[PDB]
């Protein structure tokens, strides 16, 4: 966990490197059952 | 608390059909799950089928299925089981039990049998219904003496047997009916009793043969 962090006075900014990535590209999609007996 | 009343046992012939009754008193039959087992002499019981009139289906043992039907009448509260094409294999006591069906959801099935009948014997043979005869076994001459009666020739089984109009019980011995080479049934019932009370005493057996519609009240006591 090695986090670099770099502040530039020209434009007041800060930027925060070292972060990795973990986006959410896709969907998985399962059927969940239960079964029941009606009285 | 409640009694399940079969119809009565009887012989039919091979390849005829056969229709066996089962009264229910004190409850409806809708209430219940009605099951029909036989027992073969010397096997276990089996399960043909039960109905379930709180749902109205009908469920049969694959073996029994296509030739054994069962209805349950809700105007009279009995239940029915026909057998067809009856052959020597059938002979067995068929059983008429219960399970209670009060809280039922749909596709409930026959779990267990808590009531049951009395059973039904069927026999299916060529011999005709014969009543039998009742012979008296007499006592004579340490402190204890043997009477009794016998019953001899009838079919089928079973022929029933009470001392005393079922009063005198402990010490009765009625043996399973032996088959004669003759044919027909035949059997025994012998009860102890003190020697003190051969004269003042009286012994009746009281032996029924329902299938014949035979019923026999034989004094026992010496002779001289």
């Amino acid at each position: 966990q090695n986090i670099t962090e770099e502040f530039y006075q020209s434009t007041c900014s800060a930027v925060s490197r070292g972060y990795f990535s973990a986006l959410r590209t896709g969907w998985y999609t399962s059927v969940i059952t239960i079964e029941l007996s009606n009285i | 608390q409640v009694q399940l009343v079969q119809s009565g046992a009887e012989v039919k012939k091979p390849g005829s059909s056969v229709m066996v009754s089962c009264q229910a008193s004190g409850g409806l039959l809708e209430d219940y799950i009605i099951n029909w087992v036989r027992q073969a002499p010397g096997q276990g019981p089996e399960w043909m089928g039960g109905i379930i009139p709180v749902l109205g289906t009908v469920h049969y043992g694959p073996k029994f299925q296509g030739r054994v039907t069962i209805t349950a009448d809700e105007s009279t509260d009995t239940a029915y089981m026909e057998l067809s094409s009856l052959r020597s294999e059938d002979t067995a006591m068929y059983y008429c039990a219960t399970e209670t069906a009060l809280v039922v959801s749909e596709t409930y099935l026959p779990h267990y049998f808590d009531n049951w009948g009395q059973g039904t014997l069927v026999t299916v043979s060529s011999a005709s219904t014969k009543g039998p005869s009742v012979f008296p076994l007499a006592p004579s001459s340490g402190g204890t003496a043997a009477l009794g009666c016998l019953v001899k020739d009838y079919f089928p089984e079973p022929v029933t047997v009470s001392w005393n109009s079922g009063a005198l019980t402990s010490g009765v011995h009625t043996f399973p009916a032996v088959l004669q080479s003759s044919g027909l049934y035949s059997l025994s019932s012998v009860v102890t009793v003190p020697s003190s009370s051969l004269g003042t005493q009286t012994y009746i057996c009281n032996v029924n043969h329902k299938p014949s519609n035979t019923k026999v009240d034989k004094r026992v006591e010496p002779k001289s």
